[PDB]
RNA sequence: AAGGACCUGGCGGUGCUUCAUAUCCCUCUAGAGGAGCCUGUUCUGUAAUCGAUAAACCCCGAUCAACCUCACCACCUCUUGCUCAGCCUAUAUACCGCCAUCUUCAGCAAACCCUGAUGAAGGCUACAAAGUAAGCGCAAGUACCCACGUAAAGACGUUAGGUCAAGGUGUAGCCCAUGAGGUGGCAAGAAAUGGGCUACAUUUUCUACCCCAGAAACGAUAGCCCUUAUGAACUAUAAGGGUCGAAGGUGGAUUUAGC
């Protein structure tokens, strides 16, 4: 009996998402790594600058966009250009929601001194892949 | 319908100087995904052997490294729990390359990288000799 | 707003050493070398004595990042243990798998 | 620290402790139960301490056909808002613990002379 | 309102940076970038000298304020002849009692002041203040370049047949030799004038050509524009075609800062000439190079977009139809739909209208019944198509769906009795029940009509004595018509049923 | 910088746009204590 | 990788070659075998630039010609 | 109350330029991607995740971006800036002929803000004496002051330069480091005539 | 129901749209091509195929369901509906009515694969029951409506060969043939060139087996392929070897030269050989070592 | 309250039958309780951490303690104190998070129906008699060299199992302190026990090669002295050299690991 990153099966009352319903030793084998960069391979560096930086990417944008997602998000670096993907749903309006992709990927490309761009998928109602 | 009339090309200049002989490209793709891996190597080999030059696939072994961790957080030293990290490597070679042709494929290669890989490059150009020996 | 007061005490020393760094090998090489004066040694050797605390990069330890935990943190990563195993457990870093070899 | 702080449903876990040894054997505990409280919900994202107008989420960005701009919230009006958010966060809480009156039957602490309603439709429809 | 709001955002990011530095201090990136770097508009410790050199850093007039102040007072001296004309270009360039202080503040300097102070001056007293100061400067000038004496033209100007000869005369006499950004300044000064001036400004404009140097960017186009009208001239519209088909063969260079009116003032003298070849060269010529940034503001395109698309309309319109197709990226404004519309019902093709509505009422079209009832009246004049009178139908009962949003506007209670007829008569025109108790509720709320005699009537024909008398004798009752037109329906076997009705049918009769 | 990056998140949160979670807990919970003496 | 940081348009031999930058001490000497390593040191470390190996050269110049009451 | 259209699915026609919908790397974006492809672990009686949410799409890497067509046409596009490679040199022995002297440099690419790592400033560089001596006396000086830089098997010496930081530093140094070896291998001296 | 349809029709337009992406005549277009675009276009490491993009015709994702088994009112229509399997039902009675049929006259098939033929799951007892009454049928007469309905369920065997594969020959210069193989070993891999011309002395890397093998068990081993074919001197060889074990070495030439002389020996041979058990790389490694244990299996003294 | 009969579980040094895979044995091998050494535990004293401390801890937190690691203690200082404070202060019997356990398991089960006079409860007879089942787990598939095998996984729940000392948090406290800062030592063994290393022999020991040879008839990873590795700091941490050349003669019940 291990509990990592996994829910426990209730009733069936429980909308549980793809990668929070599957088990981190399901990872590789059926799922994908939310971040990709080269860190972790052999010969590159700061793969720990690498890791708190983008935590720090997911807590900030998870805060600053708060009840409006509803999975993890997806990071993107193709060498110097960063990628954001976040799935979300229509609480609000257009208008906050382009205000603050804005504002957070000009405040993030000053941070990072780096280029940024971040995507937003709507949907209705969060995608359930089963009920647990 | 809507085809634009003249097309702007960008602005090229043949210096003075020779442009230099690179003897061999070598560029090494390392990945976590095998298919990924073949999508890039596709990709490349395509697109070299559409510019027109030579080509050749190499596929090293898989590299693992693994460390061991503590299953629990205080006390349990029977119990561990394990990782490891998969580095796939790629080589890709290409012999008689214009020093302008390696600028122009490795400026197209660079800007079409996948974000999970890492790529090596490896270049060897010849010269003549110098004046003092 | 460090994570607490002996990561200050740790971050403090980081800093000394590190100012003190290239003084500190200068005067250690002029120790530690043998065919120069042993006066001079022994010179060297009483101004490291009276040079100042937290300065030597021996007593810095290479503590965690997140909870600050001494012990069981890796280098390359500077996380400890458990904190890496929650990442990979959520899938927030890249490339690494269960060895199920 | 900012990056010791966390997402907000398990610190509700672990407050609340919902499924630790206390509730387990029906031993329970002397009749204290924390309640469940969401924040998030409550105050829009807009105001803060600092009272910056903002166009965007905040202000509405039009007026009279004209496109507005950042400005400040004087003292008076900051004090003004955080004791209206102060009232409604009073009138929230005293809405959401209240009495609740169940027909006293055949006495009270009984289950006999309260009924649930009529029965549910049938599947195929039947309404009783 | 939603790139506005964008950009709003990116000011925001910039408040923020610029408020906060020590944040974005650190250089983690590479490449150090002073783009990326915060931005400090942050005065020193007083120093006159380097406090003089960063006036010209911070850009803004309470420094040179005080900096004046702290010269004149205590100091008494310059720090350089090149700090004060800074100072004055900042000065002029920012300006009104303000400007009036200002004006009446240039006066303190010391006396070294030159052809550049003098002129300075003259350029901020005429794009900031009245013209008669600029004027006595430039006597006070002579009494002792290029814009400056722009300036002064554009202020003289701004009938005066004599002055603006003597103007050109003496201005061509110098040996100035402009960039001819004077003449574009004076032709936005003559922008209206009748062929006295017209006219000459061709001559003007060979003489350009001979001496060689505008490109014809914004001269040209003013002029085009100045040619605006009681009658329009085919014969300049045709030698204008030419000259600007060679200019879109040949490739653009930008000069002029007022390229942005040239786009959207051509294309309403297109609208105004009306002309399909005329319309391809516009085209062309933002279709040449990398000129497609002299669209710029969303008003201009809109504008362009809606004369070219009007124009294209009513010009086989299956081209123009599918150029629209393709080429609509925004939703446009009802104009070009009307325009479309009146196209479709030129052209007769009766089967794009319901696609065209599909996509308006997808994009934005919604709260708004004009080009309802446009489509409305021009599908139910057609009821040729048996098979699409299922089409005609659904659409139907989709405007009806787009109609019923919310009575509080109160909006929607007009368009039933102005093009409620079409819709019944669509339902009308497999089922039906629909029809019927549309028609009812629409009697029901009337404004009766000849064409709604006759939908009466084909329903009732088409329809059951007593399904079809419940309607006719009682809309009988309500209007007279529909009683003329009962005294025909009662005859087949609607009168054997019961008497009752027809005593009623009798009495209103 | 530890220091930087609460401080950031200190000032955004007072500007009003970061709704921290945890913060929000811990402050409530102080109002309680608080108000409980 | 290297587009930009060039090092001021420093040179090998500026970097490796100390024999310019060792004048004022003989050729035997203790002092000159320890500058010798230093230097030989030095040249071995790409890091650190022409300004930074003449620091040290400086800063050991200074220690032993204030410490000059030696010479042993 | 705000309501979002249809997807692009029905609007994009089977006649598209998908390298100009897509010109650079960008999300899958469902909405805009007509094709129904999922990919998910289906559920017993079920299926994988629809298109719609499927954020393991994105996850992977992605590839809708530079389809065969755009390859060719950006192919087709730079083959008039990229140039030809001399014909006479169609053979190792005869590169080798015409330019001895082979030198090599490297250095890594990897995502990330920063760009530079110190191994961008080795390089390598490889020459044969068996041609460039010409005589014997320097031949035997050098080989026994070289002690493995050299291979008698493939005939080839070999030297690596990195104490400099910079690629362009390490290159000089090394040829002058091969010059001055060349000038001070033709000379001699009494020990070394004396063996 | 209508969203099948759906997807079968949207599912064509997207086959459209990708034959036109990846440059080919919509009309001529395949599985195999559906699946090599999709895997070059969207990869994945996934390994399972189940968790793996795949671009699938909806009949094959849906699985078959029952459809709606009574009419909008009344009675169902088949005749067994008001009780649970009822097409196994009807098809026992089928069954019965034949075997009674030809009473009055005078590989087997999955579970599973009933099942997904099916549209109702059922038992092990049942289907012991079914194939049961399949074998009585079966053990008579059978015509050929009733042979046909059989095999309808039976599947093909698939028998593998149950063959050693045979290398061929190969010629090189002076005229002399030989035959090349390769084997493989725990961590030693050999190459080994059989010249059946030549005899009498073997090479090893270019040294003798007497001398390359101190110990004499490594050469017994190498014998052991000669001595059961009973060709001894009549064979040479030669071979280059990988290898960190010595056993290992000698096991991956054993196995090599048996692999190049089953070329050379009749196949009648080569079954003995078989029997004898020497062409068959052996599967068995050196098992990983655990984390908690103190070696592969060994565990740590119970403390107690 | 006592009492009579019943429902469920546990228990039986409980009957019959079938089994025990390295587990029970008879069996097969190698080991632990013999002597020395390394490293934990109990215990003695010190001003001198803490926690687990049967199975399911004892080379355990610790994949490190000469100084931070230091949380103990003596001495000397700060009082909004890096923290819009801080606290390794108590509560693992509030908890989250993380794991042992049966598990070398296969059951756990929302939702319906039925039986028992509509009781606790149960629902098994296939040549079939009331059970039907969402879902979880198992399984399957995935990783390595396969399809076997090894890894991985292993649910519901017991031990209020361990962990407020990875980290946070509920409650109760210090908030001139029970917080914080800088010097030192603390970290030894009259003793008992545990896991591992060494050898107690000639399958040994030494010499070149890793296996065709020649000799002896062995054993110090402890202590004393010296050298070297890094450190600011080697009395001693680690490695090497000279000397010391014993205990030890293959184990006092019993017991551990292995197909
Ligand atoms: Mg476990
Ligand atoms: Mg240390
Ligand atoms: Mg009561
Ligand atoms: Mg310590
Ligand atoms: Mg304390
Ligand atoms: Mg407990
Ligand atoms: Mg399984
Ligand atoms: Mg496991
Ligand atoms: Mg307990
Ligand atoms: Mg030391």
């Amino acid at each position: 009996k291990n509990r990592a990153a996994r829910v426990r099966v209730s009733k069936g009352d429980k909308p549980v998402t793809y990668e929070e319903a599957h088990a981190p030793h399901y990872i590789a084998h059926r799922k994908g790594w939310l971040s990709l960069h080269t860190g972790n391979l052999d010969g590159e560096d700061h793969a720990a600058e690498r890791t708190v930086e983008d935590v720090f990417l997911r807590k900030f944008m998870w805060g600053t966009f708060p009840g409006c997602l509803a999975d993890q998000l997806v990071l993107k670096r193709r060498g110097n250009q960063l990628e954001i993907c976040a799935v979300v749903l229509r609480q609000l309006s257009p208008h906050k929601y382009y205000f603050l992709v804005g504002y957070s990927e000009t405040l993030l490309s000053y941070f990072y001194k780096c280029p940024v761009r971040l995507h937003l998928q709507t949907v209705p109602s969060k995608v359930v892949y089963k009920y647990l | 319908v809507d085809v634009p009339k003249d097309l702007t090309k960008p602005v090229v200049t043949i210096s003075d100087e020779p442009d230099i002989l690179y003897k061999r490209l070598s560029v090494l793709v390392k990945g976590h995904d095998k298919a990924v891996l073949d999508s890039y190597e596709y990709f490349a080999v395509l697109a070299a052997k559409e510019l027109g030059i030579s080509i050749k696939v190499h596929e090293p072994p898989r590299k693992i490294e693994r460390f061991t961790l503590l299953q629990s957080v205080h006390i349990y030293k029977k119990h561990r729990v394990q990782y490891e990290m998969r580095t796939l490597y790629r080589c890709l070679e290409l012999e008689h390359l214009t020093g302008s042709t390696a600028d122009v494929y490795l400026e197209y290669i660079q800007r079409n990288l996948p974000e999970g890989v890492a790529m090596e490059v490896t270049k060897t150009q010849l010269e003549q000799l110098p004046e003092h020996i | 707003h460090y994570v607490d007061w002996r990561m200050w005490r740790d971050v403090k020393r980081r800093k000394m050493a590190y100012e003190y760094a290239d003084e500190r090998l200068r005067i250690n090489s002029l120790r530690k070398n043998t065919i120069l004066p042993k006066i001079l040694q022994d010179v060297a050797d009483e101004e490291i004595a009276a040079l100042p605390r937290d300065s030597c990069p021996v007593r810095i330890r290479n503590r965690c990042v997140m909870t600050s935990r001494p012990r069981g943190v890796k280098r390359r990563w500077r996380l400890s243990r458990i904190v890496f195993r929650h990442l990979a457990d959520h899938g927030q870093l890249s490339g690494i798998q269960r060895a199920t070899w | 620290s900012f990056f010791t702080k966390l997402t907000a449903d398990e610190l509700w876990k672990g407050a609340l402790a919902e499924t630790g040894a206390g509730a387990k054997k029906g031993r329970g505990k002397r009749t204290k139960k924390k309640k469940r409280k969401d924040l998030n919900r409550g105050q829009i994202i807009g105001e803060g301490r600092y009272g910056f107008l903002w166009p965007g989420l905040n202000v509405p960005l039009m007026k009279n056909g004209a496109v507005q701009t950042i400005a400040q919230r004087s003292k008076e009006e900051q004090e003004k808002v955080e004791a209206d958010m102060i009232q409604q966060r009073e009138e929230w809480d005293r809405k959401k613990k209240m009495k609740v009156k169940r027909e006293r039957g055949w006495s009270g602490n009984s289950w006999g002379g309260i009924s649930l309603g009529p029965p549910d439709p049938g599947p195929c429809g039947e309404t009783y | 309102s939603f790139l506005l709001a964008k950009k709003s955002g990116e000011n925001v990011a910039k408040f923020i940076i610029n408020s906060y530095p020590k944040y974005f201090q650190k250089d983690i990136a590479e490449p150090h970038i002073p783009c990326l770097m915060p931005e400090y508009f942050e005065p020193q410790i007083k120093d006159i000298s380097e406090a003089a050199l960063k006036e010209r850093i911070e850009l803004r007039k309470v420094k040179a304020s005080v900096d004046m102040f702290d010269q004149l007072l205590q100091a008494g001296t310059t720090v350089s002849l090149e700090t004060t004309n800074s100072l004055l270009d900042l000065l002029c360039y920012y300006g009104t009692w303000r400007a009036k202080n200002n004006a009446e503040r240039i006066f303190s300097l010391m006396p070294e002041k030159n052809e550049h102070s003098y002129c300075t001056m003259i350029r901020g007293m005429v794009k900031h203040r009245a013209y008669e100061q600029a004027l006595n400067l430039y006597t006070e000038l002579l009494n002792n370049d290029v814009y400056t004496f722009n300036a002064l033209i554009e202020a003289t100007v701004c009938e005066k047949w004599s002055k603006i000869l003597e103007l050109l005369r003496h201005m061509v006499a110098q040996k100035v030799k402009p960039n001819l950004q004077t003449f574009n300044t004076i032709l936005k000064c003559l922008r209206r004038f009748h062929v006295f001036a017209r006219s000459p400004a061709l001559q003007v404009l060979r003489e350009m050509k001979a001496i060689g140097i505008e490109p014809s960017l914004a001269t040209y186009h003013h002029i085009i524009r100045l040619f605006d009208p009681g009658d329009p001239l085919k014969r300049s519209s045709f030698i204008i075609y030419d000259i600007m088909n060679e200019l879109m063969g040949k490739r653009f260079s930008p000069k002029d800062p007022d390229d942005d009116k040239f786009f959207q003032s051509a294309m309403s003298i297109c609208s105004s000439l009306r002309d399909l070849e005329l319309a391809y060269q516009v085209h062309g010529l933002l279709k040449t190079g990398d000129n497609w940034k002299f669209i710029g503001p969303d008003q201009h395109r809109n504008f362009y977009y809606s004369k070219f698309f009007d124009l294209i309309c009513l010009m086989q319109i299956d081209v123009t139809l599918k150029w629209y197709e393709d080429l609509i990226p925004y939703f446009p404004h009802s104009q070009t739909m009307i325009h479309l519309l009146q196209a479709l019902d030129v052209a007769n093709r009766l089967e794009v209208i319901p696609k065209i509505w599909k996509d308006s009422k997808e994009y934005g079209h919604t709260f708004r019944s004009d080009l309802r009832e446009e489509i409305l009246m021009l599908m139910a004049r057609d009821k040729h198509p048996p098979e699409l009178q299922v089409a005609f139908a659904d659409c139907a009962a989709d405007i009806k769906s787009a109609y019923e949003s919310q009575p509080i506007r109160q909006t929607a209670q007009d368009w039933p009795a102005t093009s409620l007829n079409c819709i019944a008569i669509l339902f009308l025109r497999g089922r039906t029940q629909e029809a019927w108790k549309m028609l009812g509720l629409f009697r029901k709320h009337k404004i009766p009509r000849s064409e709604l005699l006759n939908e009466l009537m084909d329903s009732a024909k088409v329809s059951s004595p007593s399904q079809a008398i419940e309607v006719v004798e009682l809309a009988s009752a309500f209007s007279l018509p529909i009683c003329e037109g009962l005294t025909q329906r009662v005859m087949s076997d609607f009168a054997i049923n019961q008497e009752q009705k027809e005593a009623l049918s009798n009495l209103t009769a | 910088n530890h220091h930087t990056y609460a401080e950031l998140m200190q000032t955004l949160r007072f500007l009003g746009l970061y709704r921290d979670e945890h913060q929000d807990f811990m402050d409530e919970q102080k109002r309680l204590k608080k108000l409980r003496g | 990788n290297e587009a930009g940081f060039d090092d001021d348009g420093s040179e090998f031999h500026e970097h490796i070659f100390l024999e310019k930058h060792l004048e004022s001490f003989p050729k035997q000497g203790p002092i000159r075998h320890f500058m010798e390593l230093v230097t030989c040191g030095l040249s071995k470390n790409p890091y650190l630039s022409v300004k930074q190996k003449v620091e040290h050269i400086e800063w050991f110049r200074n220690y032993f010609n204030e410490k000059k009451d030696i010479l042993k | 109350r705000r309501k979002a259209l249809p997807p692009r699915t029905e609007k994009m026609a089977v006649d598209q330029d998908w390298p100009s919908v897509y010109p650079v790397a960008a999300p899958f974006k469902p909405s805009a991607v007509p094709l129904p492809v999922r990919m998910g672990y289906p559920v017993k009686k079920g299926v994988p995740m629809a298109k719609e949410g499927n954020l393991e799409l994105l996850k992977i890497p992605n590839f809708l971006h530079l389809t065969p067509v755009a390859i060719k046409k950006h192919c087709e596009a730079l083959k008039d800036f990229c140039t030809e490679w001399p014909a006479a040199l169609d053979s190792d022995e005869k590169c080798e002929k015409h330019f001895p002297i082979e030198i090599d440099s490297t250095d890594y690419v990897s995502s990330g803000p920063s760009v530079r790592n110190p191994r961008a400033r080795v390089v390598v560089l490889r020459v044969k004496l068996s041609s460039l001596n010409l005589d014997d006396h320097a031949k035997k000086k050098l080989i026994k002051l070289v002690g493995e830089r050299y291979c008698k098997t493939t005939d080839v010496l070999t030297i690596k330069t990195d104490r400099c930081p910079l690629r362009r530093q390490n290159y000089d140094y090394a040829v002058y480091l091969l010059t001055v070896l060349y000038h001070e291998s033709w000379n001699t001296e009494e020990w070394e005539k004396s063996k | 129901e209508d969203f099948i349809k759906k997807q079968i029709e949207e599912f064509n337009i997207g086959k459209r749209h990708l034959a036109n992406m990846m440059g080919e005549d919509p009309e001529t277009f395949t599985q195999e091509d559906i699946d090599r675009a999709i895997a070059y276009l969207f990869p994945s490491g996934l390994f399972e195929k189940r968790a793996r993009p795949v671009m699938k015709h909806p009949e094959q994702i849906f699985p078959r369901q029952r459809a709606i088994q009574w009419g909008e009112d009344g009675r169902p229509f088949h005749y067994l509906f008001y009780t649970g399997k009822q097409s196994y039902y009807s098809l026992m009675h089928d069954v019965y009515g034949m075997l009674l049929n030809l009473e009055k006259h005078q590989r087997w098939l999955i579970k599973e694969e009933l099942e997904e033929m099916l549209v109702e799951k059922l038992s092990d007892l049942d289907y012991m029951q079914f194939i049961r009454l399949l074998e009585k049928l079966l053990t008579s007469q059978c015509g050929a409506a009733e042979e046909e309905f059989v095999q309808r369920f039976r599947r093909s065997v698939t028998l593998e060969s149950k063959k050693q594969l045979i290398e061929p020959v190969q010629y090189d210069e002076q005229g002399m043939a030989f035959s090349k193989s390769e084997g493989k070993r725990k961590t030693a891999k050999a190459e080994a060139i059989v010249y059946k011309h030549g005899s009498g002395r073997i090479k090893v890397n270019g040294i003798d087996y007497q001398l390359y093998f101190p110990i004499t068990q490594d050469r017994e081993q190498l014998m052991f392929p000669f001595h059961f074919v009973d060709r001894l001197g009549k064979h040479d060889v030669t071979c280059t070897v990988s290898g960190g074990g010595r056993s290992a070495q000698a096991g991956a030439i054993r196995l090599a030269m048996a692999k190049a002389l089953c070329s050379f020996v009749t196949e009648d041979e080569v079954e003995w050989m078989r029997q004898a058990g020497l062409l068959t790389t052996d599967p068995r490694v050196r098992e990983r070592k655990k984390p908690g244990q103190e070696g592969a299996r060994r565990k740590f003294t119970w403390k107690k």
